[PDB]
RNA sequence: GUCUCCGUAGUGUAGCGGUUAUCACGUUCGCCUAACACGCGAAAGGUCCUCGGUUCGAAACCGGGCGGAAACACCA
RNA sequence: GCCCGGAUAGCUCAGCUGUAGAGCAUCAGACUUUUAAUCUGAGGGUCCAGGGUUCAAGUCCCUGUUCGGGCGCCA
RNA sequence: UAUCCGGUAAAGCGAAUGAUUAGAGGUCUUGGGGCCGAAACGAUCUCAACCUAUUCUCAAACUUUAAAUGGGUAAGAAGCC
RNA sequence: GAAACCUCCCGUGGAGCAGAAGGGCAAAAGCUCGCUUGAUCUUGAUUUUCAGUACGAAUACAGACCGUGAAAGCGGGGCCU
RNA sequence: GUCUACGGCCAUACCACCCUGAACGCGCCCGAUCUCGUCUGAUCUCGGAAGCUAAGCAGGGUCGGGCCUGGUUAGUACUUGGAUGGGAGACCGCCUGGGAAUACCGGGUGCUGUAGGCUU
């Protein structure tokens, strides 16, 4: 059976990328995350303060907590058949805000846009998404030329 | 004195190389992996022909070595002393366990056997490259030499120039272009990249 | 002959240092914990009083960081205390505090914390800082920023800080590294700083050379000795550019226009003006060799 | 007519390399303070060797850079003593060069029953106006390449300024 | 195979991380003897089994190599 | 844990708060043809470590480290 | 549909670590053995390790690369203003 | 003298960081100095094993009192496991 | 056109050698009285402004290494799911969708924030 230690099995994940290595480049620390912001943990070998466990990492999650140089955050862990919503310290170095809801603001400012316009007008245009739909009626011309024959090509054993 | 290669022919575990970790391996029967004029220049030798596996097997490295020496002494008998050179092609690597039996299945896992090679289908195993009047020999070195390995192997006879990475029909145009350059039994390739002081020391 | 150090190999596998640190400019050690703030702070500012020494130059700057760069709100060089009074010897201590100071009042006029946060008029040199007004806004705070200066004693910055703390910023410090403090006893004798701060130390340098050797004295001090400025006319010089600065401070630039648009500079070559040089190197090659 | 690429010399560095500790050292070390004018400083042993007989940070030697005219006048004393010959072996690559001289009373120092006779070791650094770059703190850098003192370029100094020999073998 | 220990001048052995490696015998060279022995004075001689490590430093401490020796191998 | 005991020159041991004893061992003189044996001198003690009491401690005092003899034994 | 995570198959080893074949080129270093040399980086070979470009074949406890399948968020009224 | 000490040049770290390995680290996390006891006093929260109980281990804060530094800050033991 | 100070991203910015640098800068530079620190004013600290772009620095150059980004490699290797497919096994072919990495060959070789200069 296996160790139970901390960091078990983390020899490429908290590691530094090629030619990544060394200082924090200080963007990573002067950004900031309030309550409610959304944010995709990612443990980072030189900070060790602070680092997060092993199971979170790559986990996403909310900022319930802002401390000096730190964040508490909630996340989702599946245990055996039981999801616990549970709350990890990280120190800013672990965390990124995730862009998955910058998507869906900018979606949702094009609605509240698309709805104030459209008003005055009377059209009402269609706000919801949809999916990739059935790929329409076309023409295709082959100007002149006819197409290309292509016969399959005899084996022979290159090696 | 060693178990039957029936036993370790198929490639059933990970590879197991003589490392800080395996350690204690004897020591391989294959030592010398190529013999002919190895001192032989690109232009005097050219007609690869590769005996090239089949199976996803192991060879042992015992059997590498007779199939070299079979290949060698019937080249030698038929062609000439210094009229060839051979490269055999596949070193071994992967060691091979042994748990031998005077307890039971209890901790049992194995001293290392010996080492031996991992083929793919469609690796080469030996190559020689000789004369163009030769080939008829040397198909038959190989030929004979197959008989030294278990699975299946496939002599073929191609395309290449020499041992080289280079299709042979362009292989006469390219040397006086300069393209490619002699070096051994060998041939350097020679690209327009260069620094311009390298392009001055050829066509001078 | 050695095996080759930097190979390909070598190269492939080497990062390359921060910018400013290839330079030789960034401490990113201190800049880190300088410059970055608490998280619970959030948004808000932390301000620098960035102070640099340039062969003769002072440049005081003060900036907070954001993530695209960090911020210049205001700043004063040394250069611009020819409009103040002081016309030589600007690089020195003395005029680092009166940049020092320059920066600091020009900073407080922009807030509008001018007729508020005076600070220190009569420059004792002392342990001086400013408490924050109760029915007031309060007193502008900005650490220290001495980059790669040797922080012992003596260090200008110092004087510069001293001088916009005189001008009414808050900077925390203390006065270990003020001239004067000894270090074999470790008191304050605030007056040997007022000295240094005045200019003495350079003055009591003029006497000591024209004492003993004309010709160093007018080596030494050539652009002293010219615009007429001795030392005893000195202390007084540069407490009249301290009231000068201190009454008004404020930056105007120069409209800068008439512009002929020339390159200077030589312009990087096109692909196919290279691609052209190894052809005629080839051929040039080729008609030279095609004679002997 | 050049401007400032006026190979000067940087700094001589003279040392003592006793191998021993204890009074022949600190009797050593009353040679240089002597000649140079300037206290100089030990150097301990990096570690132990009991074919030489020293251990690991037991002071074997004694040293001393001096810089501007005293190191001048030091090297010129010298190579009086080595009558104005030097080597091309003795000449580095890097530009820079040294010798030594058997005893110390060769120069200029009286003998005495007790501060018997040291051998010491010149060492030559030759510079050049703007060779600061690589040791001041902020604006680090190298110093280009048409600016590093050549072999043949410090031979030819030292043959021109005092006008050494510089025998081949 | 398991576990154990031991590998040091020619021989048998001491050796407490800083030694000129100790003791005895053997060897060589003087004397004593007519000769030899005994005896006396001198001297020479260790790849510290091998390789790697730790240590400022290993003959020893730690690891693996080649040698060598005891105890176990029982219940059917 | 409790009592007690020894540690001193290479070794074994004396030592009553004011050149540290004895014997052997170590080295130089006699003796010996020479060696041994023996007689004479000579050298050699961090008195186990630290702190105190004391004008002054190898000793008196405590504290440790050992070392052994006996007792003793609830997480 | 957006958006992170990952270091497995594969691949790579003319990229690091390790492993490894061969010839070209090198008094680099120096040697141990030679042959022709009193001896000589003299001439000539050689084998040792080191180096310059090349080349043979490798890795569960190597890796620049790097999939498929896979795991997180998010897709509105507890939201926008 | 292959090894002593001195000097110059090269050096992405091939060293060092008590120990196993793996991560991490260069105006440092290495070395050298200077001062020091945050290895102190005390509420709860959280992670890690987890049953999501303990122990141990750790992560953020909060209040005391201090160290250090010009300061920003950093420190409530050992770069991390 | 371009610099300085503080910067963000951190090689399209690194390395090597070569040329070119107006004005302002930034430099080297010349000193040791004080401040400060050294075996040494070399470094550090301070006071300067006689020289000079030699160097740093900047811009460019190089069929340059490196890095960057395309193509090729290759629909190759691999791989999700499927079959009473094949094959003595080793393995392979198919269906269904997903799809790499070298060698090789091209192109690129810093962008940029705040504040303040020069070219008036
Ligand atoms: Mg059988
Ligand atoms: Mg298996
Ligand atoms: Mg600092
Ligand atoms: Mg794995
Ligand atoms: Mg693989
Ligand atoms: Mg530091
Ligand atoms: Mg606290
Ligand atoms: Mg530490
Ligand atoms: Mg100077
Ligand atoms: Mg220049
Ligand atoms: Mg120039
Ligand atoms: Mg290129
Ligand atoms: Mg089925």
């Amino acid at each position: 059976t296996n160790t139970k230690g901390k960091r078990r099995g983390t020899r490429y994940m908290f590691s530094r990328p090629f030619r990544k290595h060394g200082v924090v480049p200080l963007a990573t620390y002067m950004r900031i995350y309030k309550k409610g912001d959304i944010v995709d943990i990612k443990g980072m070998g030189t900070v060790q303060k602070g680092m997060p466990h092993k199971c979170y990492h790559g986990k996403t999650g909310r900022v319930y907590n802002v401390t000096q140089h730190a964040v508490g955050i909630v996340v989702n862990k599946q245990v055996k058949g039981k999801i616990l919503a549970k709350r990890i310290n990280v120190r800013i170095e672990h965390i990124k805000h995730s862009k998955s809801r910058d998507s869906f603001l900018k979606r949702v400012k094009e609605n509240d846009q698309k709805k104030k316009e459209a008003k005055e007008k009377g059209t009402w245009v269609q706000l919801k998404r949809q999916p990739a739909p059935p790929r329409e009626a076309h023409f295709v011309r082959t100007n002149g030329k006819e197409p290309e024959l292509l016969e399959p090509i005899p084996y022979e054993f290159m090696a | 004195g060693r178990r039957p290669a029936r036993c370790y022919r198929y490639c059933k575990n990970k590879p197991y190389p003589k490392s800080r970790f395996c350690r204690g391996v004897p020591d391989a029967k294959i030592r010398i992996f190529d013999l002919g004029r190895k001192k032989a220049k690109v232009d005097e030798f050219p007609l690869c022909g590769h005996m090239v596996s089949d199976e996803y097997e192991q060879l042992s490295s015992e059997a590498l070595e007779a199939a070299r020496i079979c290949a060698n002494k019937y080249m030698v008998k038929s062609c000439g002393k210094d009229g060839f050179h051979i490269r055999v092609r596949l070193h071994p690597f992967h060691v091979i366990r042994i748990n031998k039996m005077l307890t039971g299945m209890r901790g049992a896992f194995g001293k290392p056997q010996g080492t031996v090679a991992r083929v793919h289908i469609g690796q080469v195993i030996m190559s020689i490259r000789t004369k163009l009047q030769n080939k008829e020999h040397v198909v038959e070195a190989l030929r004979r030499a197959k008989f030294k390995f278990p699975g299946r192997q496939k002599i073929h006879i191609s395309k290449k120039w020499g041992f080289t990475k280079f299709n042979a029909d362009e292989f006469e145009d390219m040397v006086a272009e300069k393209r490619l350059i002699p070096d051994g039994c060998g041939v350097k390739y020679i690209p327009n990249r260069g620094p311009l002081d390298k392009w001055r020391a050829l066509h001078s | 002959f050695v095996k080759v150090v930097k190979n390909k190999a070598y190269f492939k596998r080497y990062q390359v240092k921060f910018r400013r640190r290839r330079e030789g400019k960034t401490d990113y050690y201190a800049r880190k914990r300088l410059v970055i703030q608490d998280k619970n702070k959030y948004n808000t500012p932390k301000y620098r009083m960035i102070v640099r020494v340039t062969n003769r130059d002072i440049i005081c700057q003060i900036a907070y960081a954001r993530i695209e760069g960090d911020m210049i709100v205001c700043a004063a060089y040394a250069h611009e205390l020819p409009k103040y009074g002081v016309k030589v010897g600007l690089t020195n201590y003395a005029a680092a505090y009166c940049t020092g100071l320059l920066l600091a009042r020009r900073l407080l006029n922009r807030f509008g914390m001018d007729k508020i946060y005076e600070g220190q008029v009569e420059v004792t040199g002392d342990e001086y800082n400013v408490e924050s007004i109760d029915g007031q806004p309060g007193a502008f705070t900005c650490y220290l920023d001495a980059g790669l200066a040797r922080t012992t004693t003596g260090n200008k910055v110092f004087g510069a800080l001293k001088g916009a703390v005189d001008g009414g910023l808050s900077i925390p410090h203390s006065t270990k590294r003020f001239p004067g403090y000894d270090s074999e006893s470790k008191e304050f004798n605030a007056e040997v700083h007022r000295k240094h701060i005045m200019g003495q130390n350079v003055a009591d340098y003029m006497r000591y050379l024209m004492e003993e050797d004309e010709d160093a004295y007018k080596k030494q001090f050539s652009q002293y000795i010219k615009n007429n400025v001795t030392p005893d006319m000195m202390e007084e010089m540069y407490k009249k550019a301290h009231a000068a600065i201190r009454e008004n401070p404020v930056y105007e630039k120069k409209p800068k226009r008439e512009v002929k648009k020339k390159r200077w500079n030589r312009p990087k070559m096109s692909l196919a003006q290279k691609k052209d040089r190894v052809a005629q190197k080839k051929a040039s090659f080729l008609r030279a060799q095609e004679r002997a | 007519e050049n401007p400032m690429r006026e190979l000067r010399i940087r700094k001589l560095c003279l040392n003592i390399c006793v191998g021993e500790s204890g009074d022949r050292l600190t009797r050593a070390a009353k040679v240089l303070e002597q000649l140079t004018g300037q206290t100089p400083v030990f150097s301990k042993a990096r570690y132990t060797v009991r074919s030489f007989g020293i251990r690991r940070n037991e002071k074997i030697a004694v040293h001393c850079t001096v810089r501007g005219a005293k190191a001048e006048e030091i090297l010129e004393k010298g190579l009086k003593v080595r009558e104005y010959e030097l080597r091309k072996n003795n000449f580095s690559d890097t530009g820079n060069f040294g010798f030594g001289i058997q005893e110390h009373i060769d120069l200029g120092i009286k003998y005495d029953p007790s501060i018997g006779i040291y051998g010491l070791d010149f060492y030559v650094v030759l510079g050049r106006p703007g060779f600061s770059i690589a040791d001041k703190k902020r604006r680090t850098g190298c110093i280009g390449a048409k600016h590093r003192i050549s072999k043949e370029e410090a031979m030819r100094w030292f043959q021109q300024k005092y006008d050494g020999i510089i025998l081949p073998g």
